[PDB]
This record gives structure tokens, sequence and C-alpha cells, in this order.
């Protein structure tokens, strides 16, 4: 998957 | 320079009182002040201490937290409230100065002080080693204490104070720091010593040197006093 | 009139009589005290760190 | 390691304490030179300022406390002592404009100018040129042409004319014309305009230097 | 994909430019006290902030988009996403600050005079922090190294905050934009505004009480520097500000379509303001361009 | 009568003097001190900074005792500082902030300090009421005011930038003796060890020896080309260093009546601020517009180092008289302690 990414 | 003591008198045993002292003609927030107090008969021993900016507050085991210490810059006056007070806290204080830099001679002025009857480790042993000693005038006499620790601390100073009391007035800074007279003391005075063993000489003794010769240390806090030798005329 | 140039001639004349050394003597005897004192001297001669006050 | 020093420690900052809030008064505080020749010129300015060496005036406007440094009486070489004014916000200079008439005082004034305006300490520092003796300088162009001190004057004998000359006469003296700024202003014998000038003047200089402070300029 | 390749490259460039100027804006800064007025105090902490973006960010966010996993457990998860999240909310308070401090200095600058020390500064500075210290404190708490599998059957982990009620994140990420941007963002619109109107005012008073070329040259460049720190700020900020707001709201969708190169661009846009900062103040204020010189 | 006479007549004088001194120069002191082993590179670290000063220093003075020294800026405070501590003593503060000399009395009882205002303000450091307050106003200077030295409790040496020197009584507070003689502002003032004479800097670029009692100007030294900033003598009373802002520093003999040498370089194109010598004698350190202080060897006129810590000019620079430290005071507001 790998969705999504660190807030900042 | 005046240092007008009140606030004393009869005090019913576990009350509460302030001790007040007025400062005039110095530059009392520039000083700091000391509280030392004299029983009955016994010899002198520190109370409190605040330094010129009222921080750094110190006191003896013997009181601490049972009293404070307080002062009113703006008002030129000095406040030790006492609660609690205990019998062995009564008697005679005194309300002194202190100024702290290279050559300054702190201890230099005593009030007064103000009766006080109360209605009935870890420190510098100052081991003055005679009570009373006669003399004449004209005679020559050595006075000697031992400090349980050597006073002569890493900078070279000895932390080494000695005042005389005359009979009927508050104590007088005669040397400081072992070795330097104070303003207006006789040339005739000379302190010396290894740092551990001292002696102070009075050299063309004089009927003014009659009294009570107290010893202090200034090495660590509480400022512990030697018991007091007296001169005999 | 004489007040700047009278008394500034009486001045003078007054450093011109003053008596004088020559020069080798007078730099004999700088250099007669410059050695006389160099271990006097903290900064020619090199102090010892428990000597000098100022270490940290 | 410490004992009693650790009083002495306390003292001293009491003492470093006390001396910043004396650096803190002392930078709240704005600090004026004030030049000029003549000892009636600077006088009219001083009295003007509504609230013996250096002569120091002090005075609050519009909550801005001013010093003002009256070097008039020093009577001393300024290359020995000038530096001393190297951070001062501003230097009022006075030249009483009657000055051409009278014993190439205004040729001396202009050299003054020509040095404090052009001087390495003062070379970020901005000028505020009072011309004085305005009504007197109107009574003498009725009575001297300008040209008496200028030979390079041509234009009416008038008071805006020549005045407007005057102002140019001295401002082209600033070599530094991108750094300094000149507030020339003419004395009003109406009071509270003067003081008014001197804080907009003072005003503007601490807006361009707390531009520079910013990087900005 | 071949986008990772100008992913290397873009983000190696402004890695090393970033530890560069702002390692330079260091030495200068604390190797001439003299320098060390209020705005250049602010600026050392900016610089400070932005090596901090740098150093936490930077590599923490390619390397793990490059690799697709956080080898670095879960601990550093949530230290390093603890120290972007402070990073960040400093250089944005920083920016805040300097933007006021420059509004006293020039539209109130006779009461700037009673407040602009270095007390005040130091006390903001100190209080800054300690905010937002305060306030990323949720990403140590709620940022969890949630596990995956990878499509090599290889169980990987994403190191994503994860607060658990998806309307509480809604929440959080609502409350970091407000006070991370839009209350940022007016606050520096409004201070340098009124210091373009007390600027543009002087120009029209001038050519209408003394002025010269330079001067006014001068005054135009200030102007082109506060619209350019505005632009650049919002340019910067507002699409990692959106992007985070999009996955808040719309997580699985929003995420889908930035998954990947799209957010490490918007990313790198956003750790640009790291860079441009130093070069925006610091390299661009003359008495700092001339310094460095100075300086070694 | 005339200067087509006195003139004249002085301008004989003059030259029979100048003859006199080209009589007594037989060698200069490059060829006799080349007898001596050279001093080496002096590298030296500053062991104190103190930080206490908020505008430009102006002078430093050491008080006898090696520990103490009094500085002065035009912030309007003196600072008593105990250069072993860092701890300040006292910080007086100043009626006329604009003040560019200082002293400390040899005794330790009183500090002196003056300026723009003409007044050399005596401070009694130990009052029983523990403040410091002024003893006297000395007022009757006209020219601002330029170099106090104390030779003892009861008398100031006082220079002033008027054309005058003034020998004063504090407990008086009038002048005892006018030294007139100096044409320009009078810069600057050293006492000899002895405290028989005073030499004094002045403008003119002249520098002249006075006799403290008779009052009379003993020697003129001419050697500079331009103003005499600074002066000290060196420890034996028996030469004396002059700075100039022509970028030169000189040595002159009493005895002499002649300038020894001179110390100059083409890279040092800065004024000298300050001269101070070493306790030997050996060095003089010289402080300059150049953001430096140059330690010379005062026999063989060499750079022997450059104490290199300061980041703005060098006001004054004061070596204590153990010769312990050297003190350099500077317009970067710090007050810097060397060995």
């Amino acid at each position: 998957d790998y969705m999504g990414w660190m807030d900042f | 320079v005046q240092l007008v003591e009140s606030g004393g008198g009869l005090v019913q045993p576990g009350g509460s009182r302030k001790l007040s002292c007025s400062a005039s003609g110095f530059a009392f927030s520039s000083f700091g002040m000391h509280w030392v107090r004299q029983a009955p008969e016994k010899g002198l021993e520190w109370v409190a201490y605040i330094s010129s900016g009222s921080g750094t507050i110190y006191y003896a085991d013997t009181v601490k937290g049972r009293f404070t210490i307080s002062r009113d810059d703006p008002k030129n006056t000095l406040f030790l409230q006492m609660t609690s007070l205990r019998s062995e806290d009564t008697a005679m204080y005194y309300c002194v100065r202190s100024i702290y830099y290279y050559g300054s001679s702190p201890f230099d002025f005593w009030g007064q002080g103000t009766t006080l009857t109360v209605s009935a480790s870890a420190d510098i042993v100052m081991t003055q080693a005679t009570s009373s000693v006669p003399v004449t005038p004209g005679e020559s006499v050595s006075i000697s204490c031992r400090s349980s620790k050597s006073l002569l601390h890493s900078n070279g100073n000895t932390y080494l104070y000695w005042f005389l009391q005359r009979p009927g007035q508050s104590p007088q800074l005669l040397i400081y720091r072992m070795s330097n007279l104070a303003s207006g003391v006789p040339d005739r005075f000379s302190g010396s010593g290894s740092g551990t063993a001292f002696t102070l000489t009075i050299s063309r003794l004089e009927a003014e040197d009659v009294g009570v010769y107290y010893c202090m240390q200034h090495l660590e806090y509480p400022l512990t006093f030697g018991a007091g030798t007296k001169l005999e005329l | 009139s004489i007040a700047q140039a009278r008394k500034l001639v009486e001045q003078l004349k007054m450093e011109a009589n003053i008596d004088r050394i020559k020069v080798s003597k007078a730099a004999a005897d700088l250099m007669a005290y410059c050695e006389a004192h160099a271990k006097e001297d903290p900064l020619l001669t090199p102090v010892p760190a428990s000597e000098n006050p100022f270490r940290e | 390691l410490s004992a009693e020093d650790k009083a002495a420690v306390e003292r001293s900052k009491m003492i470093d304490r006390n001396l910043r809030e004396d650096g803190e008064k002392a930078a709240r505080e704005v600090k004026l030179l004030l030049l000029g020749a003549g000892e009636s010129g600077k006088s009219t300015i001083v009295k003007q300022m509504k609230i013996t060496g250096i002569v120091e005036t002090h005075f609050t406007f519009k909550d801005l406390h001013f010093k003002m440094f009256d070097v008039g009486a020093q009577r001393s070489e300024r290359k020995k002592w000038i530096h001393c004014f190297e951070g001062v916000t501003a230097i009022i200079f006075c030249v009483a404009l009657s000055d051409y008439d009278l014993v190439n005082r205004m040729h001396e004034s202009m050299k003054l100018f020509d040095s404090i305006c052009n001087n390495k300490w003062f070379t970020d520092t901005s000028i505020i040129l009072f011309l004085n003796k305005k009504d007197l300088f109107e009574e003498k162009i009725k009575k001297s042409p300008l040209t008496i001190c200028y030979p390079e004057y041509a234009g009416s004998n008038t008071y805006e004319e020549a005045a407007a000359y005057i102002q140019c006469q001295f401002e082209d003296l600033n070599k530094r014309k991108d750094t300094k700024e000149i507030y020339t202003h003419f004395t009003c014998s109406t009071d509270t305009k003067n003081v008014q000038f001197v804080f907009d003047a003072v005003t503007d200089v601490i807006i361009k230097n707390n531009l520079k402070d910013c990087g900005l300029f | 994909e071949w986008q990772p390749a100008v992913q290397i490259l873009l983000y190696s460039l402004i890695f090393l430019l970033s530890v560069l100027g702002n390692t330079l804006v260091i030495t200068v800064l604390i190797r001439n006290k003299r320098m060390r007025t209020v705005t250049n105090i602010f600026l050392l902490s900016l610089a400070v902030s932005d090596l901090m973006l740098c150093l936490f960010c930077m590599p923490f966010n390619l390397i793990p988009n490059l690799l697709k996993d956080f080898i670095f457990g879960s601990a550093v998860c949530k230290t390093t996403t603890y120290f972007m999240g402070t990073s960040v909310s400093v250089s944005t308070f920083n920016l805040v600050a300097i933007s006021l401090e420059r509004y006293g200095a020039i539209c109130k600058p006779l009461q700037s005079r009673v407040w602009q020390t270095k007390s005040h500064a130091l006390k903001v500075i100190a209080a800054t922090w300690c905010l937002s210290f305060t306030i990323m404190t949720p990403y140590p708490i709620y940022s969890n190294l949630v596990p995956f599998t990878k499509n090599n059957n290889q169980t990987a982990n994403m190191c994503r905050f994860l607060l658990p009620n998806d309307v509480m994140q809604q929440s959080w990420h609502t409350f970091l934009l407000l006070i991370l941007f839009l209350i940022p963002g007016i606050v520096m619109m409004v201070a340098y505004g009124l210091i373009s109107l007390e600027l543009y005012q002087g120009i029209k008073f001038e050519a209408s009480s003394n002025s010269s070329a330079a001067n006014l040259m001068a005054k135009k460049r200030v102007i082109r520097m506060l619209i350019v720190i505005v632009v650049l700020f919002f340019l910067c900020w507002m699409p990692i500000f959106s992007a985070n707001a999009w996955r808040a709201y719309d997580t699985a969708s929003a995420e889908r379509r930035l998954s990947g190169t799209p957010i490490s661009f918007i990313l790198l846009l956003s750790y640009t303001s790291s860079c441009v900062n130093p070069i925006i103040y610091c390299f661009m204020n003359k008495r700092f361009r001339l310094g460095f010189m100075a300086t070694f | 009568s005339e200067l087509d006479q006195l003139r004249q007549e002085a301008e004989q004088l003059k030259n029979q003097i100048r003859d006199a001194r080209k009589a007594c120069a037989d060698a200069t002191l490059s060829q006799i001190t080349n007898n001596i082993d050279p001093v080496g590179r002096i590298q030296m670290r500053t062991r104190r900074t103190l930080r206490g000063h908020l505008a430009k220093i102006y002078a430093m003075h050491w008080g006898t005792d090696s520990r103490l020294l009094v500085s002065a800026s035009q912030d309007g405070k003196l600072i008593i500082w105990d250069s072993y501590t860092t701890n300040k003593v006292h910080a007086i503060p100043l009626r006329s902030s604009w003040v560019m000399t200082c002293a400390y009395a040899p005794s330790g009882n009183y500090v002196a300090c003056g300026g723009l205002d003409n007044i050399c303000s005596i401070y009694n450091l130990k009052t029983r009421e523990g403040n410091v307050r002024v003893s006297r106003e000395l007022a009757g200077h006209t020219g601002y005011l330029s170099c106090c030295r104390f030779l003892d409790d009861n008398q100031i040496v006082t220079s002033s930038g008027d054309t005058t020197c003034a020998l004063w009584d504090i407990e008086t507070g009038q002048q005892t003796t006018t030294f007139t003689g100096h044409t320009g502002d009078v810069m600057s003032l050293s006492l000899a060890p002895d405290t028989r004479l005073f030499v004094s800097g002045a403008c003119d670029a002249s520098a002249k020896l006075w006799d403290v009692r008779e009052g009379m100007c003993r020697q003129t030294f001419t050697g500079h080309e331009s103003d005499i900033n600074a002066i000290c003598f060196f420890p034996n009373g028996n030469a004396f260093a002059t700075g100039s802002d022509d970028a030169t520093c000189r040595l002159f003999d009493l005895r002499a009546d002649q300038e020894l040498m001179t110390y100059s370089h083409d890279n040092i194109i800065c004024g000298i601020t300050s001269v101070s010598f070493s306790k030997s004698g050996r060095l003089l350190l010289a402080g300059y517009d150049d953001f430096n202080c140059n330690v010379w060897d005062a026999l063989k006129a060499d750079r022997a180092g450059v104490l290199a810590g300061h980041d703005n000019r060098v006001s004054c620079l004061g070596v204590t008289d153990d010769g312990m430290a050297v003190a350099t005071g500077s317009w970067d507001s710090f007050l810097k302690i060397w060995n």
C-alpha cells in the first residue's frame, strides 16, 4: 500500500 | 551612620514579635545586613543575613525556619520577624551592616542593640582558648583562638575577624581578614596567624581597650563566634 | 608683546642651558635597567600557571 | 570556588543589573548634538525648546526624552573630542542668516558644515540645519544684496529665492548625499513649530535607523 | 518511475545549500556579537530552526520515500516527527515575530524603542520555543509506526501520525492550519501591508521632508523584499498545509493522488522556505552581506 | 622689541639646541641594542573579558595593588573591576557622561574622572556611608579635560584641551600650579615613578617635561610629525614613549634630550591611541586605530607580538605596576585583560 506521508 | 533598633521588651513564650531597625546616614540598600545575638551572659552568635539585593538569605541552623529576616529598602528599615520564639531565643540582638567587595570592612558598624526578655554540627568551632586574662595599662597580651578548619581559603584570604565589646556598648570591629584594621582603630592593634592558629596583639595597651574580645570566622555560615576573652584592668 | 615672546626666550634659553648626557650612555642605562629587571617581568619571562593569578 | 566572594559576585550582578537598567534608560533617551557659530543662534533654539564646557539640556516632547549637547563653550579642537558624538541621532546645526553681512561668517559656517557633514565619525549621521534670524535676514535682503558674500549669485534679491539659494549652497556641500540626510528648516518665531520639527526629524531618523537595523535599508 | 532521480538531485542540492546557508548565518551571528541586534538574534533563531528543518526533515523524508519504508524504527519516527513539527512551528512563529518587530520598528518607531529590547527578544524566543514544544507534544504521543506488508511479501512499516478519532484528527489539523498558517499569514500580511502603506505615503510625500534617488530605490527594494517574503511564504506552506487538510477530510482519495512523488515535491517546496529565509533575510541584509565578508 | 628680533633669537637658540642634540647623538639605539638578544614572539591570551560597560571605554587605570582597575565610558559610569574575579567593585554614576580620562589614586582611596566638562571629579571610594560621593569638583579649567593623574591623596596633575596643564590641591580645590607653555591641547600626561616630574604630550607635536614643584618646563621634545595622542614614562623615569596620530611611536630620553628610536611600519597607518611599558621596560605596548595592540621591543624596535582580540579602536592600555597583566580598553565596550 504505502498510502500516506509524514505530517511535515 | 546610625542603626537605631526597636521592637523589644517582654514577650510571652512562644509568641511572635517584629524587631525593627531604621538605618540612617548610610546607603542601606547598598549594604547587606546581619542580626547577631548575645545571650544574657554567653557570647555572640549569628542569627540571620540578608544581602544587598535581598537575595541569598541565610539563617543559623539554631533558628532556621523559626525566624525570618526581611528588609524594606524603599523605607530604609529592616525587619526581623520572629515566630514561635523559644526560651533559648532570649538574647540581646544586634543589627549589623555588611558590604562585600575587595578591601571592604564587613561588620564595621554594629547598632546599639535591643533587649528582648522571653518570660521563662557541620560548622566551624571557634575554640577560643581562654575565658579571661588580666592586664594593666602599657602591658602586652596575646589573645588566641583555634578554628576547626583552616580559614586560609584558596584565594589566600584568612577569614578571621576580631571585635571588641566595651562594657555597656555594642561590639566594634577591630581587625578584618586577620591583618586589616578598621577605620578608626588605633594602629597599635595588629593581628596575625597561620590560617589555623591566630594571635591578636594589643600593644601599648590603653584603658579604652578593656572589655570582651570576640573572634569570628567568615569561611562558612553559620558565622560562629568564639566565647570571648574578658580583659580585666 | 613680551608675555609670549620674551618669556618664551626666557624659557627656551633655560631649556638650552640644561645639562645633557650622551645618547650612548642613556641607552646603556636603559638596557642595564631592562636586563636588571628581566626576571622581574611576568611578560618578558613567561609565568607558570601556579604563579599567574589570571589562570582559569 | 568561593565563600565570601559569592557575596561580591552578588554585588557585581546587582551592579550589572543597574548598569543594564541605565543602559535601557540611556538608549530610550535620544541624543542630539547642537552645533553652530555664535552664541545667540544656538541660544534661540535652546530657548524655543519648550518642555562651563558642554552644556546639556534635557527636554521631553510627546513622551520622547531628548538630550541636547550644546558643545559651543568647549573652545577646543574638534578632532580630539568630536568622536565622542559618533553615536548621536542628529546634529542640530544652527546658522544665523544675517551672518552673510558680517565679518564671511557665512563662509566660516559653510566650512564648519563642510567638515561636520563630511567628518568620518558622522558619516551615517543626520543633520538638522536650523536657518535662524529669518526676520533679520528679510530686513537685510531689503538692504544688502546676498551677492555681497556670493559672487556667483544671480537671482532676485527677495527673501524666498535668497533663502533657497543659501539652502542649496549648504545642501550641495554634503558629499555623502545618500548616507546622510539634511533636514533643513527655517526657524519659526511661532513656537511649538521648532520643537515639533525636531521631533519629526528625530522620528524619521529613528525610522531610517530601524530600517537599517532591519536590513531593509 | 524515473522521478526519484530528480528527487535525489533537488533534495541533495537544497540540503547542501540549506546546511551551508544556515551554518554560515550561525557562525556570522555567534562570532560577531556586534551583529547580534534583536533582529539578528531573531535571524539566529530562524537559521537554527531552518537547520533543524534541514537535518530532521530532508533525509528522513527522502530516504524513507526512496526505500518506501521507515527503516529507523518507532522511536526514530516519533523523535524525527517531533523535531519536524517543532522546527516548522518555531520557524513560522519566528517569521511572525520578525514581521511584528519590523512593524514596530517602522510603523510605531518611538513605542518600538520602549519594548524592542534584547530582553524582550529573548523572552519571546523562549516563549515561542516553549509554546511550540508544548503544542507539538501530540506527535510523539500519537504517532505510531503502523505496519503494512509491501508487495515483495516483506513486512514494512510506515511512520504516520494517527491521532485515533478521525474527527479529532480533522480538528487537530484544522487548529494547526489556523495557528500555523492563517493567523501567521493574516498577521504577516497586516504587518507588511501597513509597512507598505507607511513607505508608499512617504514616497508620495517626497515626490509631491527630504529624499534622494538611492533612498527611493531602497524603499522600492524594501517593498519588493516584503512582497517576495509574503508570496514565498504562501508558496512554501499553503501547498503542504492544504495537502494535510485534504488528507484530514478526504484521506483515502486525497492520499491516492498525492502519495509518492507529488508529496515529495510538495515537501521540497515546504523545505524551500528553510533555504529562502537565510537568503531573503540574512544574505540580503546589506549589513550582514558585508559582515559575512568581515567574518571568516 | 619686535618678532624680527625675539623670534630670531629664539630661532638661534633652537638651532643651538638642535646642534647640541646632533652632537649628543653618537649612536642610534639600533646598533647599541643589536648586542641584545631578541625578545622573540610574545603570544598573550585574553585571561579576562570585562563586559560590564555599555558604550565606548575611553580610559582605564590600574591601582597600585595590581588588582583593581578603574574604567571610564561615555555611558557615564566608572567601574572598579577586580581583575582576578571579574567582580564589579563599584559603579559610579557620573554627572557628565562625556568623560575621556580617569585615574585610580596610588593609595586606592580616590578615583578621578573628567572630560568635556572641565571638572576633574574626585570620588571617595572609602566613605563610611558606603556610597561613592564627589569630594571635589575641580572646576577652573576652560578647555575639555584630557588627563588626570594623582601624585598623592592631596595632589592631582590634570591636563586640558586648552593650552594648560594644572596641578591641584584637592583639600582646597585650587590650582597650586598652572603649566602654560603648551601651545595646543595637552592630550596626555604620565607621572614619573618618583612623582618629581611629569611629561605632557600635546597636539602641537611637542612633549614638555615639567618640574612639578618649580613649575618650569625643563625640556621640550618635538620629533613627532603630529599630535602626541599618548605618552608614558619608561619605568625608570629616565625615558618616555610618545604615541602619535602620525602612526609612529618615539622613545625620548630625558638626559639625551633626543629621540632614541622610532617605532613604525608600512602596514601601520593607524594612529596610536595609548602606550604603556611592561615593568621591565622591555616591552612597549601601543594601542592603535586598527583594532589591535602591538607589543614593541622598546630596545630592538620590532613587533614582539599583536594582541588581536579587539573589534574596535583600542582606547586605553594600562600595564599593572607588577607587570602581571595588560589591560586593553576599547570602543568595543569590552575591557580585555591580557598576559
